[PDB]
């Protein structure tokens, strides 16, 4: 999965 | 509710104690109780609220993915996998609904523009999480996009391109374009633009938050590296 | 209760699914429901039960220590730290009482000798956990010691000195002597004896569990190294 | 803390 914040 | 007889300031204290104890469900419950006192949240309080709930749904999403993958390979039997996946899914939706209700009922107002970017990003995030498990759904996608878009428009005007909330918003919105709305080109463009414009105006970094800007800008590249 | 309408075998399946999802509270709830079907547990089922609950109380103990340390440095103010510590403490005691009730109500019987060592070790462990937070208490210490001692006597006679349950029992009992009963010399002796006698009869290792024996024997040395 | 299993 890609990065989120 | 269950926090109603406690002083607001004690709720904030206990939220911080729960964070130190890594008790994020308690942390979220304390912050929810504090929001229900009716008073606007400080910048610090907003971020305590977000940390708590994002940590709770994060574990639920991770759990949900583990079961969904098993369920997917089961279909290539017994109903137990679907049932348990459905149980964790129903739980996840409950927390998302709890946060979204709190955002419209109490937090989103009137308030400053930075305030509004923070809350609107949360609105888009938790709508995105519901979209990750929904079907039948695109009503949820539209409301995620609309919350994100309004947050973008405000932030382009009111915040420097290195602000961590602005950078995090674009990062998450880009991922939304990619994994949710199935628009890789729009996801890539937004992430390249967001990163490039932050470097063009690197001088706007702030002493109090430049470490958060550095990190989110590396994450924007990590996603680009991942999508090439 | 809430698991009463589900097939025993589905409960076992879902316990394994929850473990894969790292949902140990669900895992414990499924196993509890399975024990309440009235049937003796297999060796595998016993260890699923133990893994679930030991993982749940482990996080509660870790949380409780974090707050107890803060509370201790607060006393050198406000009541919020004590209150939250007390809240997590009351929760911990509830789970320990839930397991100990299940052991006497259902599991401890009649059954084989290996069975009895497993359950009696759990009895001593969860009594030890209640002693870690109790005061006023030594009633809890006595029942931890008595459960441990009976488990030792049976295991000396019925299990080789390399059996992982036997080794784990002595490891935990040694720690009990040290941190609970305040008898470092007895804790050290039991751990040295336990390790030495396992090496003397290293040939009794089993193909199916020698990796678990190797690990627990290193842990016995880690504690000795720590107590010299 | 010491080791337990
Ligand atoms: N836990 C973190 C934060 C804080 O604790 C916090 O108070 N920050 C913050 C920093 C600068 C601001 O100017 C604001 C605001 O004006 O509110 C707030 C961090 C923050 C960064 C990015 C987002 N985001 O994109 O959502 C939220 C929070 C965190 C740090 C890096 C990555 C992810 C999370
Ligand atoms: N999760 C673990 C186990 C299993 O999953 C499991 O089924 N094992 C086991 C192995 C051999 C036996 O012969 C028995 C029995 O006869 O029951 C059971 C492990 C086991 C080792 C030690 C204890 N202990 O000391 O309590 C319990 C379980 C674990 C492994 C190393 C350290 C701590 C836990």
């Amino acid at each position: 999965f890609p990065a989120t914040v | 509710g269950a926090m109603g007889s406690m002083e607001r300031a004690s709720l904030i204290q206990k939220a911080k104690l729960a964070e130190q104890a890594e008790r994020y469900e308690d942390m979220a419950a304390f912050m929810k109780g504090a929001v229900e006192k009716g008073e606007e949240l400080s910048c610090e309080e907003r971020n305590l609220l977000s940390v708590a709930y994002k940590n709770v749904v994060g574990g639920q999403r991770a759990a949900w993915r583990v079961l969904s993958s098993i369920e997917q390979k089961s279909n290539e039997k017994g109903p137990e996998v679907r049932e348990y996946r459905e149980k964790v899914e129903t739980e996840l939706q409950g927390v998302c609904d709890t946060v979204l209700g709190l955002l419209d009922s109490h937090l989103i107002k009137a308030g400053d523009a930075e305030s509004r970017v923070f809350y609107l990003k949360m609105k888009g995030d938790y709508y995105r999480y519901l979209a990750e498990v929904a079907t039948g759904k695109k009503r949820i996608i539209d409301s995620a996009r609309s919350a994100y878009q309004e947050a973008m428009d405000i932030s382009k005007k009111e915040m420097p391109p290195t602000n961590p909330i602005r950078l995090g918003l674009a990062l998450n919105f880009s991922v939304f374009h990619y994994e949710i709305a199935n628009s890789p080109e729009e996801a890539i463009s937004l992430a390249k633009t967001t990163f490039d414009e932050a470097m063009a105006d690197l001088h706007t970094l702030s002493e109090d938050s430049y470490k958060d800007s550095t990190l989110i800008m590396q994450l924007l590249r990590d996603n680009l590296t991942l999508w090439t």
